RNA sequence: UCGCCCAUCAC
RNA sequence: UCGCCCAUCAC
RNA sequence: UCGCCCAUCAC
RNA sequence: UCGCCCAUCAC
C-alpha cells in the first residue's frame, strides 16, 4: 500500500494506482536510515494520516518492525514486501525520477554509508580549530608549491605564467598536459577553458620562446602539479569535515553524571546559575535534606553526601572510599557547572578521565 | 586570553594585591583554593577577591566577576596560580584567594578598592 | 529599552512612551521560568527583530544574564534594571495591560510557583497506573458515602434527593446549608442555584412531609459533609497530579548506561534493533576492536569487555570485579534495549538497583 | 498475560513441549535460559524453542517470536518459568529454553513443530 | 551550642 | 516512657 | 586451529 | 631480524 525511495513516499492501491506522494522534510539519509531501520518519521507519519482522512483503514508496509510500530500507532498495519507501490518505484524508476535517476540513488546511498557509524568527540570543536589552522597552512603551501610550478614550468612554456592567472587552473592544466605538445582543444575544453582562452594558448604552442626539457624531466614537474592537486583535495576534505562536525555540540553534566544526578544539583541549588555559584563543599551535600537542617539547626553530624550518593562508586563500595569519593566528584562537579553555564563548551571526557585517575588513586591507596 | 581578565591591570597595585595576601597571612582572616573563595565570597563580609592569570580552563573563575557585581565587591588578578599559590603559603597552586579580615592589609585594601573603582567606570 | 512581563513582553523608547509588546507561543509559565532565570525565548527574538527593523540599536534589558544570551548570540544588548520601560511598565499597567491585569499576573504566578520543583521517579507509568486506580476508587467511595448522606437527610427533608441528583451539589447544601429550616432565597444563590430551582426547595420549606433532626443530630450529618468535601479536593489533587505526571517520556538507555554511551552502543550493534535482538555474550564484546579480531583470528583469549568498558562502575575498577560487573550490565543492557524497543515504558532506576544489588554482591564475595 | 504471543493456546500442545523437554534433556542436546536461548536462536540451531508465560519484567523474551519468523524456526510458550527451569533440570527459573538435537524426541518434536506450524499461518 | 520562617494540634 | 556514652561488624 | 573479503608494503 | 610462556604486581 505504502512504499519509499531516495526522493519520497507514495501511496498505491490494490488495483496498483497512484494516490498520494510527499518528499521528505529534513535531509534524505537522515529520514530513509529511520525507515529502513523499522522506526516512523514525521512525512510518512503524515502520509498515512492523509489516507486516514481519506477514508483507507487497512494498511500494507514494506519492512515488519516498521509494520509493527504501526499497529503500536493504532492502526490495521501488516508487511508485504512484494506490493504495487515498492514493485512499481523500483521496476520502473524512469518513470518517477526520469532517465537520471541512479545519480539521485548514488548522492544519498554514499551518504548513508558516511551515516551508519557513530560519531562522538571529546575535544569537537578544538578539532575544528586544528582544521582550521590546516586550511589556512594549505592554502599556503599550495601558494609555495604553485609558486615552483610557474617558475620551473616557465623553463619550457614561458608564454604560460601571464596567460593563466587561475592557481588551480595552471596546476590541473599542468597535471594533464605534461608536456606542451599534448595541447589540443579537446582537453582545454575538457578542462572547461574559454573558446576565447582557447584563441590563445594555441596561437602560443606554435611560436614559443621556451627551452626544451626532455620527456624524462617534464613528467617531475607533471608530479609536482598532481601533489597540488592531492593537497586541492584535502583542502576540500577539511571543508567538508567542518560541514559535519558543528553538528556534535553537546552539554557536560550530561556525560560527567548524567540527568538523574544533573537535573537534581540544578533544582536543589533553584538554578543552573545558582549552581554554578556554588562551592565543591556545598555541592556535596545539595539533596541531604534532613541531613543538612539539622547539622545547622540541632548541631548533628555533618552531612557525608547528598544526592550524589547514587553516584556509580558510592552506594555501592566499602565505608573507606564513601567518604573520599564523596568531595573529589563535588569538585569535579563545580567545575562542569561553571563550564556548562558561563561558556557551554565541551570538555568532559577529560572531566571523566580526572575522576578515573582520583578514584583509581584512591584505589592505589584504600 | 582568558573572558574574566576584563579590565588592562598595570605595572602597580597587582603586587599590592600579592602583598595583602603576604600579610593577611598571620594576622587577617583568610580563604585559599576558589570553592573556599566560593563560600566565603557569598557568605559573610568578604573585603577583597584575588585571582591567577592563568587558570585553564577559565571558565572555574569566570564566575567570580559577576558574583563581584551582584554584592558590591572589589577584584584584583595576579601573573600565575602557582604564585598565588606561594602567596597563601601552599606549596601548590591557588587559582583564587579571599580576605575576610584584613590584619595589617586593611590601608592596601582601603587603596586597591580606592583605585579600581574609577578605573573600571 | 525592553521591559519583562507575565502579559506577553514589551519595548519602549529614551522617553518612555510604548514602541510595540507581543503574546507568547508557548505555555506561560515555562516562558516565565526561562525569563526570569535568564535564558531569551522565540517570542523576545521576534520583538527584537521588530526593534531592529524599525531602526533602533541600544537594546538595554532588566536583566544582566537575558543580556548575556542576547549578546552572546550575536545581539547589540546591554543591562539597567531601572531602565524607563520598566519604570513604566511596572509603575501602572493600567495604560497597556488593561485594568484586570491582576487576574493574569495571578493565573500564571501561582502555576510557576507550583511548577518550581524538578520530578525524576523510577518507573513513573506504574506509579501514574494507581492514581488512575486511585480516581476509579475516589469516586467509588463518593457514590458509597453520599448514598448514606442522602439516605439520613431525607429522614429529615426528603423534597430534595431527586431535585439535586448530582452528587456534589447535594453535598454543599448539606455541608453549607445543613438544617432545614435554615433555608431561604438568598443562601441558595449564594450556593450558586437557578430561580428555576429555587422555585422548588422554597415550594417545601412551608410543607415538607420528614421528620425532626435536632440541632446536634444533624451536626454528625454536617461532619459527614465536611469530610466528603475533603474528598472532591483529593478527587482535584488526582486530576492536578494526572494532568502533570500522565504526559511524561524517558528512554532506559539514557538512565541506565547515560545517553552518550547508549547512543555509541546502539551503533556498534548495528542499530537499536540489533541490541534489543542479540544475546548478552555478544553485546558484552561490542567494538572491542582487535582484541576481538585476535580472539577470533588467531585464537587468543576472548576479550572481557567491549565499548562497555566506558561504564562509569568499570572503567575506574579494580580487576578482581571489572569482568564480574561486565557480564552482569551486558545482561542489564540487553533488558534496558528491550524495554525501549518492544515496550516504550521507563523502568530504569530498577534496573540500576538491581545491578547495585549485584556490584555490593561483589564485594561481599571478594 | 504477555504482549509476545502470536496466537492462543489451551494446554494442548504446552503440556507436549513441557514433556519434550523432560525427554531431550538426558537423550539429546539442549541450552537454557535467554541469552543461551538467544545464542542458539540468533547462528538458527535451535530446532525448536520453549518461552514463559509469566516473565517479568515480560521485555526480556520479547524478541523470540519475530527472530524466529527473521530465520524461520517453530516457537511455543508454557505456564510458569520456575516449571520450566526444573523441566530444564536446574534448581532456580529460566525465561527459555531452546532444543539443538532432539535425541529420542524426534517424531515428539516433529509433531509440535507441524502442529504449531497450523497456528505460525 | 544559638537564632528565623513554615503547616497542624494542644494544657 | 525516653535519651546519651563507649566498644564492634557488614557495605 | 581454520575460512573469505579487503587495504598497504614488498619480491 | 621477529615471536611465545610460567610466577608475581597493578587499574
Amino acid at each position: 500500500f505504502i512504499s519509499e525511495n531516495v526522493r519520497g513516499i507514495y501511496a498505491f492501491d490494490e488495483n496498483g494506482n497512484l494516490i498520494e506522494k510527499r518528499y521528505f522534510t529534513d535531509k534524505p539519509e537522515k529520514v530513509l536510515d529511520q525507515l529502513l531501520k523499522g522506526e516512523i518519521t514525521k512525512d510518512l507519519e503524515e502520509l498515512l494520516n492523509s489516507l486516514k482522512e481519506k477514508g483507507y483503514d487497512e494498511f500494507v508496509f514494506e519492512h515488519p518492525e516498521l509494520s509493527r510500530r504501526a499497529k503500536e500507532l493504532g492502526f490495521s498495519a501488516t508487511t508485504e514486501f512484494p506490493n504495487i507501490a515498492g514493485e512499481r518505484l523500483r521496476s520502473n524508476p524512469e518513470e518517477f525520477l526520469g532517465e537520471n535517476w541512479f545519480e539521485e540513488y548514488y548522492k544519498v546511498g554514499v551518504a548513508l554509508t558516511r551515516m551508519r557509524i557513530q560519531e562522538q568527540s571529546g575535544a569537537r570543536d578544538k578539532m575544528v580549530i586544528q582544521a582550521i589552522e590546516a586550511l589556512d597552512d594549505v592554502d599556503k603551501v599550495i601558494n609555495l608549491l604553485v609558486a615552483r610550478l610557474r617558475e620551473w614550468y616557465s623553463l619550457h612554456f614561458p608564454e604560460l605564467d601571464e596567460l593563466l592567472p587561475k592557481h588551480p587552473q595552471y596546476v590541473a592544466f599542468v597535471k594533464t598536459v605534461g608536456h606542451r605538445d599534448n595541447i589540443n582543444e579537446e582537453v582545454l575544453r575538457e578542462l572547461g577553458l574559454s573558446e576565447e582562452k582557447i584563441k590563445k594558448i594555441l596561437e602560443a604552442k606554435e611560436k614559443t620562446m621556451g627551452a626544451w626539457m626532455d620527456q624524462t624531466d617534464i613528467e617531475v614537474v607533471r608530479q609536482l602539479a598532481e601533489e597540488i592537486d592531492r593537497l586541492y583535495q584535502l583542502r576540500k576534505k577539511l571543508e567538508d569535515y567542518i560541514d559535519r562536525a558543528m553538528d556534535d555540540v553537546a552539554p557536560n553534566l550530561k556525560a560527567l553524571v548524567g540527568a538523574k544526578l544533573a537535573a537534581r544539583l540544578i533544582s536543589l541549588a533553584g538554578g543552573l546559575r545558582e549552581l554554578a555559584m556554588m562551592p565543591s563543599s556545598t555541592i556535596q551535600v545539595l539533596g541531604a535534606e534532613k541531613a543538612l537542617f539539622r547539622h545547622l539547626r540541632t548541631g548533628a553530624k555533618p552531612p557525608k553526601h547528598g544526592v550524589i550518593y547514587q553516584y556509580p562508586a558510592i552506594n555501592r563500595s566499602p565505608w573507606w572510599q564513601r567518604g573520599k569519593i564523596a568531595r573529589a566528584l563535588a569538585g569535579k562537579l563545580a567545575i562542569a557547572a561553571r563550564v556548562d553555564y558561563f561558556s557551554g563548551e565541551y570538555i568532559a571526557e577529560e572531566l571523566k578521565k580526572e575522576l578515573e585517575a582520583r578514584i583509581r588513586e584512591i584505589k592505589e591507596k584504600y | 586570553k582568558p573572558s574574566y581578565v576584563k579590565f588592562e591591570v598595570p605595572k602597580e597595585l597587582a603586587e599590592k594585591a600579592l602583598q595583602a595576601v603576604e600579610i593577611a597571612r598571620d594576622t587577617g582572616k583568610i580563604r585559599k583554593g576558589t570553592n573556599e573563595t566560593t563560600k566565603a565570597v557569598e557568605r559573610g563580609q568578604a573585603k577583597l577577591v584575588i585571582i591567577a592569570e592563568d587558570v585553564d580552563p577559565e571558565e572555574i573563575v569566570a564566575h567570580l566577576p559577576p558574583l563581584c557585581e551582584e554584592k558590591e565587591i572589589p577584584y584584583i588578578y595576579v601573573p600565575s596560580k602557582k604564585e598565588l599559590g606561594a602567596a597563601a603559603g601552599i606549596e601548590v597552586a591557588a587559582a583564587s584567594v579571599a580576605i575576610i579580615e584584613p590584619g595589617k592589609a586593611r590601608d592596601l585594601v582601603e587603596e586597591i578598592a580606592m583605585k579600581v573603582k574609577e578605573l573600571m567606570k
